């Protein structure tokens, strides 16, 4: 699995809900989604940064060539950073 | 001294003032205490690490392959502490040398794994209107090492 | 752009970066809304390309082609 | 930065002598060094070529002076000898 | 970083549009900034064979 | 030349460094001749130096054989396995030794062009440069000339 | 616009000019000269303290390379060569 | 005719000025130059090819040794142009035997007979 | 014909296998191809110093781009990082461009500063305290 990301590992669905039920579990308020930045909003490459921001502050960011792809990639992003399995993560003790 | 405002009265560019030793020993004290804490507290992610092995800076992660073209003498899958890293990061911090880093500060180690031969590589002259031609086959010796830990420590 | 704090260690022997994410505020964000010739010349209009992008290659080029490239990282 | 370098008093290239040359690349995990490279076995005998040349020059102008002064007196002494009887 | 990796693709390498004004200013400095950011000089991930471009509104 | 050759990627073979290294070869399959001087050299090696070589590395099978299929050769069978066959043809028992030497401490992969001498599969830990790294974010998130 | 019969060479040539560049090169190679010129300035010993000062070494050196010259003879001829030519019939028992 | 070209004295006659901008001492002077050829003998004459074959300077940027006397100075007078031109200073001793190893030629001039790294 | 040649075929696809891959009667008829073989393999081997020098305009074009980026040039950038003491090489710090941002914003934002620092003392020349990163480690 070195190598590897997470939801190539671990096939999921409706990331958006995957992370709305963990955070009502977490007693957090449901997460709202943002467009942070963007591009080409009137041709076939756009770029969408949405970041999912929860009271005032985000857990999020993520891009997409449309709106509701960056928001489920950026759910997939808030996804990985709450369970800590990001790209960052202190490699493996070998 | 002094000159009114025109357009040479001064340099475009912006005069920034550098602020007294005093301050700049405050501020720099400050930063290094904030980040051998990090370190104490293990807060990073995983590290980065500008090495200079065989004659070129490799710029290393962990757990990833390096191809060098010489032979080193060490029998396949061995361990080896490169000395001479001379740049570490993180996400949160970097900790870069002058120009190499401390010895007892980073750790960066690799095994050798594999020492193969390379590709056969051509090499062949020509002189025109004077029969000149000349071919030749040249594979060089490489090695193959992995990079498995960059620990760092927190002598700073 | 340049918003970092640089450090020296005592001895100045090393230098010591500090420079976490600056992260995107609430209120700097937006919410969310919610014939060949013609056939060649309206491709180019959408993907603000040449036309030359478009026009085939022979069955030479497509041959020459590799199919099953190695694939990296 | 190569004539900084020449102000400094460093070399006008990192590749000649200094740390990131002079250093031995690798050390097996436990500790024990790294036999020499044959790079720095080079430098290091080509060192010794130009010491033993130095040495080898100076004693040679240091001999030189010391037989022109030997001659020297030796003509003094005999003119004074043969200024007497 | 952390996003999946043809995401992370096409952000690295997506077309960007730059509004540059050009009331006074001579053609020649107009046509150096707008030269650099057509190639795609502008981003440390430039090559040629990459198609790296990037828009350019010259008003 | 380089266009006229397949390449490849620099790789491992089943990260092969990580935990432990695993040999990555199985067999060599000598075949020495008989009454042959053209294999004068092989029957030297097996001779002298095979013995120490199949102690020194417990990990591979070496069979011989006498009367090969049409030359003497070896074989070496690899862990992922690509089958490498060397010919030792006319060889010295020092030649012979380097050889067998080189194709133990190999791994299988081919020894066609390597496209990159590095191979790092998580390159960046600070996130790799794109478009809005660095580009300051506004009031609202309005693009230039907006109205509002 | 043109030249006339080569570029360089000839009657009329291409003019060339003189640039920063090729100014202040000249005058770093003289910088270098003028302190050439200081360094030879200075001599440690004259004419009549070197004469004879290197006379065992330069007679030494000639030695070495009179004997070298000198000791140029074919090699021995041994036997072990030959019945070693002997050991490529070599067969196993 | 193009002709191999004689030097007057009056050219290397020092100054005072010359003692104050370079390091020099009129009186007391040094042993060993060290020279090194920063130019090429292509396109300089068969006399000046074949001075530097005697000097020793084949290869540029090579430092060398040579006594101070003048008829080395002769000859490095006839291709000071294509050399670079230093004492050799000692700061320490000459280098006696135990130490011949640890020597360092450094980028000012003077050779050391204690070579660190360690920094300070 | 007391002994003639019977291994021409195989000299023949000795050419000719390199050859494979060409365009024409080049990659048919053997007079065309030695000749169009010798040049190619010529061609790879004046290509490795091109590859030298290629890669490293590349790395110049990256660090330029990456440094006016943060306010620098590529001038100033390696001049004072080279005098600031880290030794960073252009493939290094194309990398560092890239991958890496948040390193290379450091080392912009430290060259900078170490370009207003040496300034500082050159506008102080004379008797001055050395600067903060003028500071420089000196081998005995």
């Amino acid at each position: 699995m070195t190598g590897k990301e997470l939801f190539e590992m671990w096939k999921i669905i409706n990331p958006m809900g995957l992370l709305v039920e963990e955070l009502k579990k977490r007693n957090v308020s449901a997460p709202e989604s943002r467009l942070t930045r963007q591009s080409g909003g009137t041709t076939a490459l756009p770029l969408y940064f949405v970041g999912l921001y929860c009271d005032k502050k985000l857990i999020a960011e993520g891009p997409g060539e449309t709106v509701l792809v960056a928001e489920e990639e950026a759910a997939r992003v808030a996804l990985r950073k709450l369970y800590g399995f990001t790209e960052n993560r202190r490699p493996w003790n070998y | 001294g002094y000159v009114p405002k025109t357009s040479l009265s001064s340099p475009p560019w912006p005069e920034v003032v550098l602020p007294d030793p005093v301050e700049e020993t405050r501020h720099h004290a400050e930063v290094v205490k904030k980040v051998n804490e990090m370190i104490v507290t293990g807060q990073y992610g995983r590290l980065f690490a500008v090495v200079h092995f065989a004659s070129r800076q490799w710029k290393v992660t962990s757990e990833d392959l390096i191809l060098i073209g010489n032979e080193l003498d060490l029998a396949c899958g061995e361990r080896i502490r490169l000395e001479k890293v001379l740049l570490v990061g993180a996400d949160n911090f970097t900790l870069l040398g002058k120009p190499l880093l401390g010895k007892d500060l980073v750790r960066v180690e690799a095994t050798v794994i594999e020492k193969t031969e390379s590709w056969p590589r051509i090499i062949m002259r020509f002189r025109k209107r004077k029969n000149f031609k000349k071919k030749r086959i040249v594979t060089t010796p490489q090695t193959v090492l992995r990079i498995n830990s960059i620990e760092i420590a927190p002598c700073l | 752009n340049c918003n970092v704090e640089l450090a020296l260690t005592s001895d100045g022997r090393t230098i010591v970066c500090y420079h976490p994410s600056v992260d995107i505020p609430y209120e700097h964000t937006k919410p969310i809304p919610r014939e060949e010739g013609p056939m060649i010349e309206q491709l180019s209009k959408m993907f603000f390309t040449t036309k030359h992008r478009w026009y085939p290659h022979g069955r030479y080029h497509r041959c020459r082609k590799n199919l099953n490239p190695p694939k990296d990282r | 930065g190569g004539q900084w370098r020449l102000q400094q008093g460093l070399a006008a290239n990192p590749s000649g002598y200094g740390p990131l040359t002079e250093l031995p690349d690798w050390s097996y995990a436990d500790g024990r060094p790294a036999p020499p490279m044959k790079g720095q076995l080079r430098r290091k005998a080509e060192r010794e070529t130009f010491a033993r040349r130095v040495v080898l020059l100076s004693q040679e102008m240091d001999a030189g002076l010391q037989a022109w002064q030997l001659r020297q007196q030796k003509l003094q002494e005999e003119q004074r000898k043969q200024e007497n009887a | 970083s952390s996003f999946s990796r043809a995401p992370q693709q096409w952000a690295t390498f997506a077309r960007i549009w730059y509004l540059l004004d050009g009331k006074m200013q001579p053609p020649g400095k107009l046509a150096a900034m707008a030269s650099i950011r057509l190639q795609g000089l502008h981003k440390p991930v430039y090559h040629a064979l990459s198609d790296c471009g990037d828009h350019v509104v010259i008003m | 030349t380089a266009r006229g050759t397949p390449s490849r990627f620099l790789a491992s073979v089943l990260h092969n460094g990580l935990g432990r290294y695993v040999q990555q070869l199985q067999r060599l399959s000598f075949s020495v001749s008989r009454d042959g001087a053209s294999s004068r050299g092989a029957r030297e090696f097996v001779e002298r130096e095979v013995i120490d070589f199949a102690r020194r590395n417990p990990g591979v099978v070496i069979y011989v054989n006498s009367r090969p299929c049409c030359v003497p050769r070896v074989v070496a069978e690899y862990l992922n396995g690509a089958v490498r066959e060397e010919s030792i043809h006319c060889k010295s028992v020092e030649e012979i030794s380097t050889l067998v030497q080189k194709l133990a401490d190999q791994s299988g992969l081919d020894v066609i062009r390597i496209r990159k001498p590095f191979h790092t599969d998580n390159p960046s830990i600070q996130g790799q440069w794109h478009p809005f790294t660095n580009k300051p974010t506004t009031f609202r998130g309005l693009r230039p000339r907006e109205v509002q | 616009g043109r030249i006339p019969g080569r570029q360089w060479i000839g009657k009329h040539r291409r003019p060339r000019f003189v640039s920063l560049r090729a100014k202040q090169n000249m005058i770093r190679r003289l910088e270098i000269e003028a302190e050439n010129h200081y360094w030879l300035s200075m001599p440690y010993m004259t004419r009549e303290q070197e004469r004879g000062h290197a006379a065992v070494r330069r007679r030494e050196a000639f030695e070495a390379i009179k004997a070298a010259a000198t000791s140029k003879f074919p090699p021995h001829r041994f036997i072990a060569d030959q019945l070693d030519h002997l050991n490529v019939t070599k067969k196993w028992s | 005719k193009f002709t191999r070209s004689r030097i007057p004295e009056k050219v290397f006659q020092a100054s005072p000025e010359d003692h104050e901008k370079y390091g020099g001492d009129p009186q007391n002077p040094h042993k060993l130059h060290i020279v090194t050829r920063i130019k090429s003998t292509r396109r300089r004459p068969y006399w000046e090819k074949d001075i530097i074959k005697m000097l020793g300077l084949e290869k540029a940027h090579t430092p060398q040794v040579h006594k101070n006397i003048p008829s080395v100075n002769a000859k490095l007078k006839v291709v000071k142009h294509l050399i670079r031109i230093k004492p050799l200073k000692l700061p320490q001793g000459l280098p006696a035997e135990e130490n011949m190893s640890n020597t360092c030629l450094k980028s000012t001039g003077e050779l050391v007979v204690q070579w660190h790294l360690k920094p300070v | 014909l007391r002994n003639r040649v019977t291994d021409r075929y195989f000299r023949i696809q000795e050419v000719l296998k390199h050859a494979r891959h060409f365009r024409g009667r080049k990659n048919r008829c053997y007079r065309l191809a030695v000749r169009t073989v010798i040049r190619a393999f010529v061609k790879c081997t004046k290509a490795r110093y091109l590859k030298k020098k290629n890669m490293r305009t590349l790395w110049i074009n990256r660090i330029t781009a990456a440094s006016q980026e943060h306010g620098l040039k590529y001038p100033a950038l390696i001049g004072n990082l080279v005098k600031c003491q880290v030794e960073l090489n252009r493939k290094v710090l194309a990398d560092l461009a890239i991958y890496e941002p948040k390193t290379f914003k450091s080392l912009a934002a430290l060259a900078s500063r170490r370009r207003h620092e040496g300034f500082a003392a050159a506008l102080g020349d004379g008797k001055e305290p050395e600067g903060i990163f003028s500071r420089v480690v000196q081998y005995h």
